[PDB]
């Protein structure tokens, strides 16, 4: 690292990096940062980085508050072809390595730095509305061309400050239940007043530590149940240790063999069943999950993951890489990443540890391989993904850009493009976020534009029941203990394509894996892809799943 | 404010000014701050434009009107505890 001279303050200037093969460094981040000038003073920036250049692109901050908070800040991309490299001296350069393409996004905030209004970069508006108490008490977008929605209509929150009642814009009501002796949640009620319907009405048993031990859900068995109304108990067994020893649930008879790839949604007219299953968990003596026993009588699914743990590290793998514990590492990195994530598909790590790439399909020399990759920002975010498919005459590319509180879902065939998707979001994921599918091009011919998707959160925010703007179910699903697919349904196949928050609020990647901020899950396993870093985890075992213990993500202060 | 030797004025780096005021024996009483966010100036009402009254009892602080040009006042009684 670079650092400014004893004759400034000593703050970062630059980040470079070199690897074994190579004869120089690259420079990778660069910090210009603000002065004392007039038009900084005006802005608020003084002292303040302004134009972070990273390994994503360049973020620029324009304005911020007197409360110190983001006014005004925009960014681009770097060119896909072209890699980090800020040498030299000159933006000039810096700027023929990004895309023209800027996106910008600006805000409002109370005294007290309370978000009041957000412009994304397309132009669409949030607002939001704070009570008495500072708490958020209801929402409002506004589409770019569009008139306002109220998105929440209302809030009300406990003497805890926790979430009591939810009235979404669909008028489709949450009740939220609280056991007022340890003030944590109890049972989730959701209905709708139109029909006085209840669609979900959840409860969760739990032993004196607070592990849940039953979650009963009294709700009736929706549209895409043929004949069958009342589901079973999701009883959950477990140790000394608390490690989840054993669980049931409901499942779709079809749903097969749990695997990275995800199951085709049950559609009402299809008129499939759900059965009644049962899973065991074996772990070792490091808390390494070597055996899931899967018991399904209906379809006499008895599904097993064998789990293959080295014999000298807490690295492990399924059966299908290696049987051998002495073997189990040399399908690991240096760093404990994942060479391969499943057979076939290699796992190309940056240097940062990051995901930069999965193959997809190995070709021959001629063909691509089918692949996905990424460009993540200083700070670890992943920025884009883009997902490559290289069939000749099926070569899609799905490249998505995140940027805050929008998703840019853009999609072209081998020519051209055949959709371009906003995706807006409201709230957080796992937090009953609600989000807006506007589309400037490609939109289905089954599908409204501006269409509103209500995601009702279960107990760890994963998403099981996503409603439209009419308080009307566009799917259902349920999960295995942790997180793969044990049900799904939906009302309209084209519709059941844009749902990609599934597990505790985390988006379900392309390849089955899914993406926590810094590192990625395999729900077939149970396992992380990759070691986290030192110093974040205190357990040994930095592969290690949440405590074992998915169900209740016990986890205070976000920790 | 000289009569405690404790600041009450504080100049930002930026255009940003954060004013306190001090009762008797230096108990922090409200809290202003203004400057510009965006080449023009916003924020609380500076005090000689703003005047402000804190309210003296507890109950009658509760009661106060919403234009109310100060973060933060603080009202005490530290007294309550007598019998009266």
């Amino acid at each position: 690292r670079q650092y400014e001279t004893s004759s400034l303050p000593g703050r970062l200037l630059s980040v470079a990096e070199q690897t074994p093969e190579e004869k120089t460094s690259r420079i990778t981040e660069r910090l210009i940062w603000a002065g004392n000038t007039e038009a900084e003073k005006d802005h608020n920036l003084a002292g303040q980085c302004v134009r972070h250049y990273d390994t994503a692109g360049v973020t620029r901050l324009e304005s911020l508050s007197l409360t110190g908070t983001v006014l005004s800040q925009s960014s681009q991309l770097l060119i896909d072809t072209q890699e980090a490299n800020w040498t030299g001296d000159n933006e000039t350069v810096w700027q023929n390595m990004l895309a023209d393409d800027i996106y910008t996004t600006l805000s409002t905030f109370d005294a007290t730095g309370a978000l009041l209004t957000q412009t994304d970069a397309k132009g669409n508006i949030q607002r939001l509305a704070y009570d008495v108490a500072g708490q958020l008490n209801g929402s409002w977008l506004t589409l770019k061309g569009q008139t306002e929605q109220v998105i929440i209509k209302s809030l009300t929150y406990s003497a805890a400050g926790q979430k009591l009642r939810e009235e979404h814009g669909n008028d489709v009501i949450t009740e939220y239940s609280y056991e007022p002796e340890t003030q944590r949640l109890i049972g989730i009620k959701t209905r709708r007043p139109s029909d006085t319907k209840v669609l979900q009405d959840l409860r969760y048993e739990y032993d004196p530590v607070g592990n849940v031990i039953s979650i009963r859900n009294d709700a009736e068995a929706t549209r895409f149940w043929h004949n069958q109304k009342v589901m079973p108990e999701n009883t959950y067994t477990y140790d000394s240790l608390y490690q989840l020893i054993s669980a049931t649930g409901r499942e779709m008879a079809n749903i097969g063999q749990q695997s990275h790839q995800f199951p085709s949604p049950a559609l009402p007219s299809d008129n499939n069943t759900y059965t009644n299953y049962t899973r065991t968990y074996t772990y070792d003596r490091g808390g390494n999950l070597t055996k899931i026993q899967h018991s399904s009588p209906a379809t006499q699914n008895n599904y097993t993951t064998n789990i293959t743990v080295s014999n000298r590290s807490n690295r492990a793998v399924l059966s299908t890489l290696t049987e051998d514990p002495a073997q189990v590492d040399a399908l690991f990195d240096a760093g404990g990443h994942q060479n391969t994530l499943i057979s076939g598909q290699n796992l190309n790590w940056n240097t940062r540890g990051e995901l930069q790439q999965v193959t997809l399909v190995k070709r021959d020399k001629g063909a691509n391989d089918d692949r996905e990759w990424y460009r993540y920002s200083g700070d670890g975010r992943r920025m884009l993904k883009i997902n490559e498919q290289q069939a000749s005459n099926n070569a899609q590319t799905q490249r998505v850009t995140y940027l805050p509180n929008l998703e840019l879902r853009l999609t072209q065939n081998s020519t051209a493009t055949t959709e371009d998707l906003q995706v807006i979001t409201v709230g957080e994921a796992g937090r009953a976020q609600v989000r807006v599918l506007h589309w400037e091009s490609g939109k289905p011919e089954d599908i409204d534009n501006n269409q509103l998707r209500y995601s009702y959160d279960n107990l760890i925010g994963s998403s099981q029941l996503e409603l439209d703007s009419e308080g009307q179910i566009i799917s259902e699903e349920e999960y295995y203990p942790y997180g793969g697919t044990a049900l799904w349904a939906a009302r309209n196949q084209t519709e059941a394509s844009y749902k990609t928050i599934r597990y505790s609020g985390k988006e379900r990647d392309a390849t089955g894996l899914y993406y926590y901020g810094y590192r990625y899950y395999q729900p077939w396993i149970g396992r992380w892809l990759s070691s986290d870093p030192a110093g974040t985890i205190d357990g040994l075992n930095l592969y290690r799943m949440v405590r074992n213990n998915p169900v209740t993500l016990l986890d205070p202060d976000g920790l | 404010d000289w009569r405690f030797l404790t600041p009450v004025q504080l100049t930002d780096i930026n255009d940003n000014q954060h004013l306190i005021t001090l009762d008797a024996l230096g108990r922090p009483i409200t809290l202003r701050f203004w400057g510009t966010e965006n080449g023009k100036m916003t924020g609380y009402s500076s005090p000689e434009k703003a005047s402000f009254s804190p309210p003296s009892d507890v109950n009658a602080a509760i009661e106060l009107k919403k234009p109310l040009p100060v973060a933060q006042c603080q009202v005490y009684a530290p007294e309550s505890w007598m019998p009266v």
